[PDB]
RNA sequence: ACGACCGUAUAGUACGAGAGGAACUACGGUUGGUGGCCACUGGUGUACCGGUUGUUCGAGAGAGCACGUGCCGGGUAGCCA
RNA sequence: CGAGUGGCUUGCUACCUCGAUGUCGGUUCCCUCCAUCCUGCCCGUGCAGAAGCGGGCAAGGGUGAGGUUGUUCGCCUAUUA
RNA sequence: GUCGGGUGAGAACCCCGACGGCCUAAUGGAUAAGGGUUCCUCAGCACUGCUGAUCAGCUGAGGGUUAGCCGGUCCUAAGUCAUACCGCAACUCGACUAUGACGAAAUGGGAAACGGGUUAAUAUUCCCGUGCCACUAUGCAGUGAAAGUUGACGCCCUGGGGUCGAUCACGCUGGGCAUCGCCCAGUCGAACCGUCCAACUCCGUGGAAGCCGUAAUGGCAGGAAGCGGACGAACGGCGGCAUAGGGAAACGUGAUUCAACCUGGGGCCCAUGAAAAGACGAGCAUAGUGUCCGUACCGAGAACCGACACAGGUGUCCAUGGCGGCGAAAGCCAAGGCCUGUCGGGAGCAACCAACGUUAGGGAAUUCGGCAAGUUAGUCCCGUACCUUCGGAAGAAGGGAUGCCUGCUCCGGAACGGAGCAGGUCGCAGUGACUCGGAAGCUCGGACUGUCUAGUAACAACAUAGGUGACCGCAAAUCCGCAAGGACUCGUACGGUCACUGAAUCCUGCCCAGUGCAGGUAUCUGAACACCUCGUACAAGAGGACGAAGGACCUGUCAACGGCGGGGGUCUUAAGGUAGCGUAGUACCUUGCCGCAUCAGUAGCGGCUUGCAUGAAUGGAUUAACCAGAGCUUCACUGUCCCAACGUUGGGCCCGGUGAACUGUACAUUCCAGUGCGGAGUCUGGAGACACCCAGGGGGAAGCGAAGACCCUAUGGAGCUUUACUGCAGGCUGUCGCUGAGGACUCUCACUCCGGGAGGAGGACACCGAUAGCCGGGCA
RNA sequence: GUGGAAGUCUGUUAGAGUUGGUGUCCUACAAUACCCUCUCGUGAUCUAUGUGUAGGGGUGAAAGGCCCAUCGAGUCCGGCA
């Protein structure tokens, strides 16, 4: 997280990358089978790293709430 | 770091040499156009009339 | 007095314009004669250093290979169509018309043919709200209601990459290493720090503006800086 | 090329109800200035002698360099205060 | 109220220098004035003494150290003939 | 540098030797650029050389640079130019689009050379030996051949493979030293050919329900370990090369740590990290060809740039030579280089100065200020406050240890690695030199790293993340251009433009009157063409009607310019200072009052506060962390001072040699007064004064230097400003033409845009030319 | 415990910068130099080479800073006597 900011920046800025990075490096469950290995390569890029299985989502979050709404439609 | 004698010691890249048409070292390399003679920029030697008086 | 920086920046000088040379392709939709039978393969999700959102490579059957805009959900091995008869699946290309009304879609083309124009950037996207045989109605992100010609074509779904804004740069360096990428003067020099002939906030004994901020649409470049034809201000009220 | 002060005795006296409290004169000292000197105390003393770190001359012996002595201890003469 | 002396202050004047007479304060080092703070000799006293108060001669010598302040000035301390 | 000696007419500095030294990421080794013959030899000293010279980068004459396999060439990069197209009055000018070309010598990509030998001077170029690449030819094979692979690529962490080097063990060869037995050097051998294979990917086999595995991450019934296999690397190993080469001789063997090079794993991005030619894919024998250009040298305290043989400036590679140590640090020493950061001789060598050493007792009294100097120091153990955004504050502070000798212990495979124990023992002192922080506290400022006045300002100024407002749907907003055209843009509102405020935290009050911008507007004002009357046989000109933008008028809007008072218990002008903060970097009065602190404190801090004349994004307050930022306090420390002394080194002084500049109306040994355009060596009156010289610190010559920056003057200049005068681009608007069909409307054919096209969209509008009104420091 | 993040710290590694000394120099070694002192030192880092922007124009983390010792409008020649 934000432990490497030190005592500069303030608490806004290392608490807003602290939890959006803490987001980021969870256990994200893949859309093509259910392992819980999608990663972040990249901005955007997304790859599971048990079938490969490369995609795309949010930058930070594999999924974004606008992003889940296109499935309903 | 001054403009003088200190940055005098950079100054090691050619620029004007000796021009092919006129036979001047006024052929900047770079452009690879003569200062004095024109030569690759004009067909016409370089001539101004300013290089005189006005009644000359 | 000398130009204002907004003067310079129009001559289109190097430090100016944008790192094309490093840049990897426009992205556009795919002409196709007609029929929709153009169908392909997304091979590779990559980073297009241009738009900081994601991009995916797709190979057609005919051969062709050509990088497009990844909206969100689509990954290595997928299929997508483009066409007049093509299905609504997230990322598949085609005509407004086709497409099905309240459904979110990205990459809209302003005039068919000229392969796209709004809702590109990170997480976007547009709205399908009406349909006609003349009109076809979208919700631009800015929340305008454009009226379309219901033959442009659009791709379906949201643009991906979406949640970048939500976590601030923390520091001058990032910012620094965002902006190389692209074609705009960084940092910024606050015109009221300026000199007097540098700008016409510059000058004084303080630093402030001695002309109120906003500014007629007709003044001439060089004098148009600050609220520009504000149609208000502040936030009170 | 000497200036000035404190102190002792004169005296708890003269004077004064009392409290308090002089002087002439004789002494001793301090301070400022001044001139000179080095027995004495103190400074210096990369003259000198000793201890010791690193390294090089194989060890040892004996030495070099470490800014104009490596550092440390001691310090004659002289010059000084 | 009246008469004056000096030329530290302040002001007035525009003679001197604009082909330049380096600022204020401080420092250092040197000669000087007297309108005398101390020291020497005097006078008066509302001069008992001691201690003062006012005046006179007198420029030999002295007139120091620090706290705030760039300060001059000045305010404060402790010493001081 | 000193003593010898050599050459020479001449020798401090040219050469030999010995003694003595300096250089260690350079003063060594290889080079790019630049220079251009400076390189080698001979003969020279009128020039050049900070003195001299027999020497030389100087003068003169001669000589010297040899390539299929090192570079260039070739390829493409940011980008550049040419021709065509268009623009322009026009060009040697100008943007777009086509095409072609150019664009890399250390340091991008790249077919191929290594060992040795040789010259006064070249050398992977010549010679000896060995090998390799490409093209053509021939002969055979081959019918494959273009899909793919390669060229070809970020930053951080990290594992294994491993050569050179270094070090250790032992043997051989040669040398050194002389109580001892140690110490030094050496012990060599390429390209190439052949050969081996680790890691990764994969296959079979197998069959784990908890095992496998890493430094770490992790792996798996979608199939773990194990077992076998395919593929697969080094500039690496092994054999050849080679009774080649090289060595006076021996001509080693093992090991650890391992730069080069090889090969994996992991992590980071609001940053994604070249292209092309070419190579592979795709055999072999033999022969033929491989042209052109560079090639000396310097590469710097004398060959480069700085007028100089300038203490300046100037890119790469060698970072693995030893002891030391964390170390590419100090320090001492090799290899190599040098005594040319190029004038010398003499004086216990005075005064004075420059670097510096040490100073008793006192310890900031010095001073604007602790300026300058000093103090502390490395490693280990104990220990650590307030405050804090929980990261830090912190190496807080404070306390103890530290050497050498002997014999061991533990960790590890081990190190010539680390951590510890017991005993022994010397000094004033054991990080013994070197290396190596002084600590604590209150307040102000800006949050932080960062940026800046090349050459007096490094800050509180800029920036910044963060915040806020504004413009715009892309045929856009904003900006360049005369135009043809262009940046933004390979971009699309989670955007890019334009501005302000400047981290986090708590908040950011009231005013739209004026000014600004934006919106509306019955009526009012408002140009020109066309329309009407008048007039003129036409025209000038008078008048009428209609009326755009703009304005009047109304609304909106201050995180828009900006404002937030006087009087009384409302008046100007819209409101009439809210939270805070407060004698402020804002407070005239002012040294405000009280307190802390001191002997004493115009200082500092706290409180108070009517604030001459604080205050909320002209941002207010608060605040941890950071700071060559500003003021203050304490401990420590000391020649800062009391109050100076003695010392060291370079000058200084005398001798040889070399040899400038500043400045000069004239006269000139003055001093005290006076006088004069009121500041005199030169007038007046006196006094004093024999001439010449050395050294000194600078009193005077209103000393020298600069036609005063300060001030005013000139019908001087420039930069900047605005509701100064006059303009101009530019924006808005009416009208004219382009421009066609049937105050409101339809249509398509011009013209526009999109589309590869068919066609799609817009449509007499837009664009462009002319005119008219409004605005108009962006510009003159 | 492992892991090894960072416009992180220490730091004369290399390199970059330029705080005080108001030192030395100030007809210099130098038309901006020397010494000690001091700051950064994995990044908004430093650097070579190539290349782009030209004069009322560039370029400017803005100092009216820089654009060849030349900048509140470069330099050369001309207008110009
Ligand atoms: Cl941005
Ligand atoms: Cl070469
Ligand atoms: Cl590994
Ligand atoms: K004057
Ligand atoms: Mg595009
Ligand atoms: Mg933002
Ligand atoms: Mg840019
Ligand atoms: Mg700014
Ligand atoms: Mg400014
Ligand atoms: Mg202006
Ligand atoms: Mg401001
Ligand atoms: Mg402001
Ligand atoms: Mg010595
Ligand atoms: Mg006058
Ligand atoms: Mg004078
Ligand atoms: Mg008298
Ligand atoms: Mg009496
Ligand atoms: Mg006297
Ligand atoms: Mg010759
Ligand atoms: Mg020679
Ligand atoms: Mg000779
Ligand atoms: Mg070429
Ligand atoms: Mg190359
Ligand atoms: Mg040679
Ligand atoms: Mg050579
Ligand atoms: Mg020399
Ligand atoms: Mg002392
Ligand atoms: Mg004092
Ligand atoms: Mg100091
Ligand atoms: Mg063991
Ligand atoms: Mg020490
Ligand atoms: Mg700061
Ligand atoms: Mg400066
Ligand atoms: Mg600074
Ligand atoms: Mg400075
Ligand atoms: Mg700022
Ligand atoms: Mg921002
Ligand atoms: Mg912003
Ligand atoms: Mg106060
Ligand atoms: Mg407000
Ligand atoms: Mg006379
Ligand atoms: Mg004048
Ligand atoms: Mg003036
Ligand atoms: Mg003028
Ligand atoms: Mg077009
Ligand atoms: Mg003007
Ligand atoms: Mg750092
Ligand atoms: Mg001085
Ligand atoms: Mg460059
Ligand atoms: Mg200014
Ligand atoms: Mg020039
Ligand atoms: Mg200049
Ligand atoms: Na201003
Ligand atoms: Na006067
Ligand atoms: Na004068
Ligand atoms: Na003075
Ligand atoms: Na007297
Ligand atoms: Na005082
Ligand atoms: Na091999
Ligand atoms: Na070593
Ligand atoms: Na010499
Ligand atoms: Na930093
Ligand atoms: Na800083
Ligand atoms: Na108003
Ligand atoms: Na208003
Ligand atoms: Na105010
Ligand atoms: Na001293
Ligand atoms: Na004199
Ligand atoms: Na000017
Ligand atoms: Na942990
Ligand atoms: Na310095
Ligand atoms: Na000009
Ligand atoms: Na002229």
């Amino acid at each position: 997280r934000s432990g490497r900011f030190g005592a500069r920046y303030g608490r806004v800025s290392r608490r807003r990358v602290a939890e959006i990075e803490s987001e980021m490096n969870e256990d994200h469950a893949c859309p093509n089978c259910g392992e819980d290995r999608v990663d972040r390569q990249g901005t955007g890029i997304w790859q599971c790293s048990y079938c490969d299985y490369k995609f795309t989502g949010g930058s930070y979050k594999p999924e974004t709430p606008g992003g889940k709404t296109v499935r309903r439609s | 770091t001054g403009a003088g004698t200190p940055s005098q010691g950079k100054k090691n890249t050619t620029t004007h040499t000796k021009c092919r048409r006129c036979g001047e070292k006024s052929y900047h390399t770079k452009k690879k156009v003569c200062s004095s003679c024109g030569f690759g920029k004009s067909a016409k030697r370089r001539d101004y009339e300013w290089q005189s008086k006005a009644g000359e | 007095g000398r130009r204002i920086q907004g003067q310079r920046r129009g001559r289109g000088t190097s430090t100016f314009r944008a790192p094309s040379h490093r840049y990897k392709a426009d992205l556009e939709h795919r002409k196709v004669e007609d029929g929709d039978v153009i169908a392909g393969t997304v091979v590779d999700i990559e980073h297009d250093p241009a738009r900081s959102a994601p991009v995916a490579a797709v190979e057609f059957e005919d051969g062709d290979r050509r990088l497009i805009l990844a909206p969100e959900g689509v990954g290595v091995g997928d299929e997508l169509q483009v066409g007049v008869s093509a299905e609504i699946a997230p990322g598949n290309t085609l005509p407004l018309a086709e497409i099905p009304e309240g459904v979110p879609v990205c990459n809209v083309e302003s005039s068919p043919g000229d392969g796209g124009k709004f809702a590109r950037a990170s997480g976007v996207n547009a709205q399908l709200l009406t349909h006609d045989r003349n009109v076809a109605v979208v919700k631009l992100p800015s929340g305008e209601m454009k009226r379309l010609d219901p033959q442009c074509r659009a791709t379906i779904g949201v643009v991906a990459g979406g949640g970048r804004t939500d976590k601030p740069f923390v520091k001058a360096g990032n910012k620094h290493h965002k902006m190389k990428a692209r074609g705009t003067k960084w940092p910024n020099v606050r015109g009221v720090a300026m000199n007097a002939v540098d700008h016409p906030f510059g000058g004084g004994g303080r630093q402030h503006p001695g002309k109120p901020k906003s500014i007629s649409r007709n003044a001439p470049p060089g004098r148009k800086v600050g609220d520009i034809a504000s149609k208000r201000t502040g936030r009170g009220g």
